[PDB]
This record gives C-alpha cells, structure tokens and sequence, in this order.
C-alpha cells in the first residue's frame, strides 16, 4: 500500500486569511489525490478531485495543485464555515487509503 | 435382430421419373413484414441460412395404373417405390450475404490496443455487420432429420437461485423443420432462452434457435430409416477480435496476474468474441446440380420410400445475395435529398428436384408380416407429423415411364 | 435527490459478528463503486474496503483482510457490510460512500451515508 | 534380441465390437470456478486445446464367457485382445475459439513505425486477444504416452547466482494425462518457472506446461508398446509483431549499429514476438469421423493389448466456439444499462469411440515364457499408473458378437 503525510496536524485562522495544507505521498501517484472535508455530526463531503478539479457547488475559493509526490490545498478569504477537518486520499491503486487529517481553529 | 433390406424385397425393371416444375420463395431476409394492428404477415422471412425440409408424397403404387399387371400376384404380393437417383437443380448467381446489428453489445478491439479503457459508460453498444460462415449440405431419407442445441436444464432443489446467476446447459434433440436456423460460427444454442440483453448476435438469429444435424445418432439408428444419404461442406476462419460490456458473472483468479495502478487499477473484459467469416465461393466446390446415384445405403434400409414418403433436406449459403430497392416519394425535385427516397431489402431463392424411383414387390408370409409389423405397425394396416411444417411436394400426378423425355432419365440411361 | 439511509446503531459481544446496510432511495441510481469506512473515537478516517461490480474488482486492507465482506444488490440497490470476529478496538462510526455510473471516474464518492454506531463491549 | 509379435500370437477368426454411447464435457474454458471460502472446484476448467487421454479397460478373454471353448487348450493356451480398427466420432460444429491477457506484456507495435519511444513508463500493459495455431493429433497404443517440454535445470555450483540472472535451460520427458496443454504458437516450455511476471502469455497458459509427442523417442523403443499408429496435421502463420517492455537482460554489441542523437539517443526493445493464427478450418482437412484400419504396425508389437488396456490420446482444435451466455439481474427497467446483465463464458465437447477386436491365443513355451518374462513381469503373474489421471473407460460389459448391428462392423465387413 501507500503511506500519505499531512502538514500540519492542526492550525489556527482568522476570517479572511490564507490557509494551505502539505500533502506528500510514499510513491509516485500521478495526479490520483482527492480533498475531503469532516464537520462533527455529519458525514464527509468532497471538494477536490484528481488534485486540481473543483467538486461542483464548491467555492472557487478553494483550490489544489500539485502531482508526483507533492500536493497541496489553499483556501483564500477564509469564511466561518469552512473551520473543519480535512483529508488527503490516494486512488492511484484499488487499496485505497486516508492522510492523517489537518483541523483548522479560530484565533 | 434387424435384417437387411435386400433380403426381403424384391426389385422389379420398371423405373419411373418425377420431377417439379420450379420453386420460388422472395421475401425479407431478417424478420417478417407484420401489419401494426392485425398479426396476419405480408412478407414472409425468406433467408440463405433457413434449413429447407422438403416433404414429398407419392402415388400409392398398389392403386397405381399400369399397363401391365402380371408380373406380381395381389393375393400375395404387396407394392413400394425405391429411390435409385436425386437430382437438386439450383438457381440463381453464386453470392455473399452479410448480416448485422444497429445495437450489437462491442466494447473494444482487442486485436491491436495502444489504450487502456479505464472508465465504463451506460450503453456502448454499436452497429456492426459482418458475414457467416460457409456451409452446404443435403440429405435424404425417408423420415424427417434430427438436430441437436444447447438449452436450459432444470436445476437441483438443494439451494436457491438468485437473479443473475449461469443458466445450466444441456444439449437437447429435435426435428429439424422448414424455416429453422443453421450454424453461422457463434454455436448450436438458444439464442433466446440463454441470452437476455438481445443484443449480442445479429437481428436474424437474436431471437431463434440455430440446429446441427446430428449425424452421430442418426447413423446409429438400428434400421436407418432417418438417412440413406448425406454430403456436407463447410469452412469459417476469425477477421475480427472484440469484447464485451456488462457485469462480470465470475472474477479472475487473483493467482493468474499482478495488480496494477494508476490506468490499470482495473481490470478489463476477459469475456472475448470473435467475427466469423466464410472465405469464397466457386463454381468447383459445388455440390448441387449434380446427379446422385443411390447404390448402396450405409444403413440396413436401401432406398426403399415406406408409406410412400421422402424427405430431403437442404441447406445452401453460396447464392444468399440480398437485392436493395429504392422508391421515390416524390419526383418533383432536381437535387438529392435523403428524406425523399425509401430503402428496402429483399431476397430470392428458386428450386429444381428430380428422382428416379424403382417398383419393388415384397412377399408376405408370417415371418415377413411378423418383422414388419415389430419394425412398423403402420405399413401393414396402410395396406404423427401434423405438429411439424415443411414444404410440401405433391409427385401424385408427375410420373412417366417415358424415361429418355428427361435430362437426368438420359444420364441414367447412359450410366447403364 | 438520491439519498442514502443506513442502518440502526449495533451492540454487540466480543467473538460476534455485524452485519450493516445502506439503501439508496431516491430516483434510480445504478451504482459504479461501493466503499466502507469507519472513525474510531478520537481518531481519523479508516478506509475498509471497496468493491466495483463492473471490472469485477474486490479490494480490502490487509489489516481488515478475512474478517471483512462488502456486498452490493442490484435489484433493491442496497449495500451490504459484513465484520466477523468483532474486537473491543471495532467500537466506530461506520460510512458508507457510493459512487453513482455515468460520472468521470470511479473513485468519485460524492455519495454519504448518515453513519451508524456499533459498540462491541460486555 | 527384440522379435515380432506374429511369431509368438496366433489369431483366431473371432471378432467382438465395442463402443461408449456419449461422452460429454461442459465447462469454462480460461480457468476453473471455485467458491471463495472453500477449496473445492464447482466448474471445471474444458478447453478445446487440452490433450484428452482415453484408458481403456477390457475384459478378461481367459475369464469371459464364451460360447465355444474347444478351440484352445486352457492347460496350455492362453488369451489376449487385438485390436484391428478404431473410429474416433466427433460432435459439435467447426468452430474457432480466441484466448488473450487483460494485461499482456505489449509495449509497441513494430510491423509499422513512425515515431519513435523515447521515454519509459511503469506499466505498459495491454488488453490482448488472439486464436492459436491449428492442430489434430490422434494416438493409439497400450502405454501412456510421453511428451517434452524446456524447463530450468541444476546451475553449477562454481559461482553463486544474482537475482534477475537467465534461468539454465534443459530438455524434460514426461508423461501426458488428461487435461494437459498443447502448443499453441508460443513453444513447448514450464510458463510457471521461467517466466516471473505472469503476463506473457493468455490466461489458459499462464501458469502451465505446454508439452509436445516425443515421436522420436516413442518410435526408437525397441518393443514399440506405446505406439501403435499416429496421426497429425498443425499449421499457422505470423498476424502482429509486437515490442516487450521490461528491463534489458542482454546488451546489444556496440559493433551492430551506429549511435543516435536527440529521440534516438537510447534503444528501443529489441525482444520481439510474434502473435500466431491458425488459418481456416474446413471438412475436406478433418481426420476425425473416419475409421483406422490397423492392418499392420511399424514397430514390433502389432496391435495386441497386454493387460487388457488400452490409450487413446485425442487433440482437436477445429471444434473449440467458446458460448456467451447473459443473464438479467432485474427486469422492471426499459432501458439498457450495462449493470444490469452479467456475461459468463462456457464450452462443451462431445465424443464416441468404436474399436473391433480380435481373439488371440499364445502357447506359453519354456522360451516364450522367458522372453515373456524379459519383457514385462506382471504379464505372467496376472494370468502404477496410480498418480496420473485419465479419462476412465469401461467397456468389460460392452461386447457383443453381432457385428453387422452396428456401423463400424458394417464397414468392417464391407472391406473384406
């Protein structure tokens, strides 16, 4: 299988910032990484896909780069909603697998 | 014990000759032309591969008239044709069919790939044509023939069925009659019953059952009365390599591959098909329009037309040519439109038989009354097929003893 | 739209085995790939297993391999998650993600259950 | 000193006929299917290019019960069966069937190229399909018989082995059972050991043994027991040509070619292989439906069945259509969608065999009874093969006298 990293583990934000998360894979996985978010209570809910595509009904404020071994997710002009916990996901082989997750906080 | 023929009849030097004049059939090579609201059909389904089952009755020759008489006893004589040569004229140029399907199931061409087909769609089903295999064959006999498919069987009572799962196979025999289905190189099976998507053989076969005569039981009949004579010829060979699309029934084995990643995280279709193909046709591969001299039967019956009845069964692919036709709706324009033309396909087929029967005369004593009736209650109270259609022949009112008249009866003549 | 419903909440004994579905309701779904994960108290995202009909691709973790089955029924769409040989450490909350056919992609799990909770203690 | 069997054996005027009624064999043709928790097989694995193996059981001529018995000396005679005509029937239409890999081992099609492949990936794999080359065979004897194959051999011991290194190669003999696998245009070697990758070759020899008849072994034995008569008929020719990709074991010489610049500065695979076809199938080519005389053999055993048992090996590929069968999950939608069918693949094949046997009596001389026993030990003590499988024949309740009820015998008879 592969392992994923996630940077940080936890940070803080006022609204109206910029927040990015690192995320580096054990192999070489193309452009195969997917961004999930976790609000407490309710299920997970996608926002990036194939490391650079925009989930329909998603802010354009959140975007994705990045391929091989090194991604990364920004989010501009940080809003109330979007404090939550967020998820890296390889799909490069069938045996699929989660990063450690990053939780954003108030100031 | 079964004796043979030639034992307990005796041949007689009076020969006679039958003929038909010509038999036509023109109509759609696919399906039938039905009206929308009645079930009554319009245009009958007229294909080059449709098994043709002749049934032919003939005179009783017990109250036939003959010139002469003397040469058996009534009291203790009793009368039956034998067959002695066949001749199966056959028209038209020699051509090639070709059949297809607008929605047939194809996923990919396997035979040369450069890319991996990583996503799977809702419908990619596509038209495709090609044309069938090569066959000719032609038997006779005095009992209709016997063809063997692959059907459902009945499955145990130990566990339950679910929705989806491999029908069971078991290979069943019937009675070949007028209209079925021959082999085109995707097997002898039901098309109907084993297949639910309908979209995996053409149009002319997706709904009907494709027969092979089954020569193996029929040559181990103990009288052989099913078959006195038989040729076949036939010849495929594979143009094309595809897949198909759908659900997979059963997975590959994980020991038999490594995984791979990235395009290759799946696997694709392992459920491949091939495109059949007959070659050419000419002229020196023919075997119609040749006379047959019926001199020795492989089997214990030698000819001899009990009941006086015979059934010939033909099949022939090498002159299948679909004609297409073109009216005009209207005329009152001077550049072409495709709207105002209508297309329309259509197929021909024309027949010839000619036989030549010998007069036999048979003794009944108490043995001989003993084995026919253990062999045939019917023949001596004379002296079943209703369910069953074929095209019928009626030689009651074409003999002639004048046999020199005829081209075959002058090729018999000169044989001898 | 489509919504999916999930299974009541599960109290079990160690040495037990589980078993939880999730029904789509809405309209006609015909679904691509099915996957099951679950989050520990206090902990991340685990994923469990996917299956994938169509390529006929069944794929588990080799923690979870010989105690984990995943089922998918065409007719009433509904999934199906087995767990054998339950263990103290198995007490989660349990999601099941779908994947809807006509998409771009396989792994595109736009589709969530509610979540359903199963305590495995004595 | 070796001597011929018309020697030592009499024969009598004594005939017998023998046959099995149908035998029948329905399966998957790639791989078996098992359930997943279980280990035992639900269906087996049927091909059409899998040797078929035949051992025959005969009765006991000095235990049969015969009508007559003055004819030999029980106090100093004893039996033995000969056998003097076989027919192998052979059922199910001419067909074609095709095998491929969901992820062969192509890297580039090389017939025709106008581009060059100047950078490597990490999987290359493809999806690829192709039909075999053409072959029939038929063997007859009274021992099993014996093929060879390429397979790895013992390195020496003077300098120790890195991984990646050449696997040695040597030539093993061994002995054919049933279900084995014949060459399909890819050679005679162990896929299972010398090939680490599993994606060479099709999913029905991946992870199996191709072996070929040792005919020069077989023919050179000096009593000539496991060879009584042989047929064979095998074509192909050349359809793609294609790259491998991989890491390059062998380094082509600097002295063959000129270095490049730009796209050319590396070197393309240089290991090429070809794809095979068998060409067409036809009636006039077939070797099967048509009886073997065995009037007199080459070596020095002529046809006599020592221990009552006898091997036929049977290989046909002119009959292998693969069936697609689709069966419907649910049936309340009007519309067609891929995930609601399933596609499973099945195959059947169908066989009769038919022998004529002779009665032979030996007189067991002071002499006969040493060269006997120089010959085989267990001959004298009855008046093994435990871990080798075979299509199992019993035939010690089919015999019968009548030899004209019966096609073969008519034929028999016919030609004397």
């Amino acid at each position: 299988d592969i392992q994923m990293t996630q940077s940080p583990s936890s940070l803080s934000a006022s609204v109206g910032d910029r927040v990015t998360i690192t995320c580096r894979a054990s192999d070489m996985i193309s452009n195969y990484l997917n961004w999930y978010q976790h609000k407490p209570g309710e299920a997970p809910k996608l926002l990036i896909y194939s490391a650079s595509s925009l989930q329909t009904g998603v802010p354009s404020r959140f975007s994705g780069s990045g391929s091989g071994t090194d991604f990364t997710l920004t989010i501009n002009n940080l809003q109330p909603e979007d404090f939550a916990t967020y998820y890296c996901q390889q799909s490069y082989i069938t045996r699929l697998s989660f990063g450690g997750g990053t939780k954003v906080e108030i100031k | 014990k079964v004796v043979s023929t030639d034992e307990y009849v005796a041949r007689t030097n009076i020969y006679y000759h039958a003929g038909t004049s010509r038999l036509l059939a023109v109509g759609h090579p696919y399906f039938p032309i039905k009206k929308p609201n009645n079930n009554k059909i319009l245009v009958p389904k007229v294909s080059g591969l449709q098994y043709r089952v002749f049934r032919i009755h003939l005179p009783d020759p017990n109250k036939f008239g003959f010139p002469d008489t003397s040469f058996y006893n009534p009291d203790t004589q009793r009368l039956v044709w034998a067959c002695v040569g066949v001749e199966v004229g056959r028209g038209q140029p020699l051509g090639v069919g070709i059949s297809g399907h607008p929605l047939l199931n194809k996923l990919d061409d396997t035979e040369n790939a450069s890319a991996y087909a990583a996503n799977a769609g809702v419908d990619n089903r596509e038209c495709i044509s090609m044309d069938y295999k090569q066959t000719q064959l032609c038997l006779i006999g005095c009992k209709p023939p016997i063809g063997e498919h692959w059907g459902k069987g009945s499955p145990c009572t130990n566990v339950a069925v679910n929705p989806g799962d491999c029908p069971p196979l078991e290979l069943i025999n019937t009675v070949i009659q007028d209209g079925d289905m021959v082999d085109t190189g995707f097997g002898a099976m039901d098309f109907t019953t084993l297949q639910a998507n309908k979209s995996e053989v053409p149009l002319d076969i997706c709904t009907s059952i494709c027969k092979y005569p089954d020569y193996i039981k029929m040559v181990s009949e103990p009288y052989g009365d099913s078959l006195f004579f038989y040729l076949r010829r036939e010849q495929m060979f594979v143009r094309h390599l595809f897949n198909r699309a759908g659900a997979v029934g059963d997975n590959v084995p994980d020991d038999l591959y490594i995984k791979g990643s990235g395009s290759t995280a799946n696997l694709a279709s392992s459920n491949y098909f091939p495109t059949p193909s007959g070659s050419m046709v000419t002229s020196d591969a023919q075997i119609f329009n040749k006379p047959y001299w019926l001199q020795r039967a492989q089997g214990h019956n030698n000819g001899i037309c009990w009941g006086n009845q015979l059934f010939v069964t033909v099949v022939d692919t090498t002159r299948s040519t679909n004609m297409s036709l073109c009216a005009a709706i209207s005329t009152s324009e001077t550049t072409y439109k495709n709207t105002n033309f209508k297309e329309y396909l259509r197929h021909g087929e024309e027949y010839d038989l000619q036989f030549i029967f010998q007069l036999c005369k048979i003794t009944l004593t108490a043995d001989v009354m003993t084995y026919i009736h253990s062999m045939n209650s019917t023949i001596l109270e004379d002296w079943p097929l209703k369910k069953y259609t074929f095209w019928e022949v009626n030689l009651k009112e074409k003999f002639s003893a004048d046999l020199d008249q005829f081209p075959l009866g002058r090729k018999f003549l000169l044989q001898a | 739209q489509v919504q999916l419903v999930q299974s009541g909440a599960e109290v079990k004994k160690p040495g037990s085995s589980v078993k939880v579905s999730c029904k789509a309701s809405g309209g006609t779904f015909n679904s691509y790939a099915t996957g099951w994960v679950r989050q520990a108290p206090g902990q991340g995202l685990e994923w469990m297993g996917v299956i994938v009909p169509i390529f006929g691709t069944e794929d588990y973790p080799q923690r979870f391999q010989g105690r984990v089955t995943i089922t998918a029924d065409e007719s009433t769409a509904t999934a199906y998650m087995e767990l054998r040989s339950l263990r103290s450490d198995d007490t989660a909350v349990y999601y099941c993600a779908r994947s809807r056919l006509g998409s771009s992609s396989w792994f595109l799990f736009e589709y969530w259950g509610q979540g359903t909770l199963v305590t495995v203690s004595s």
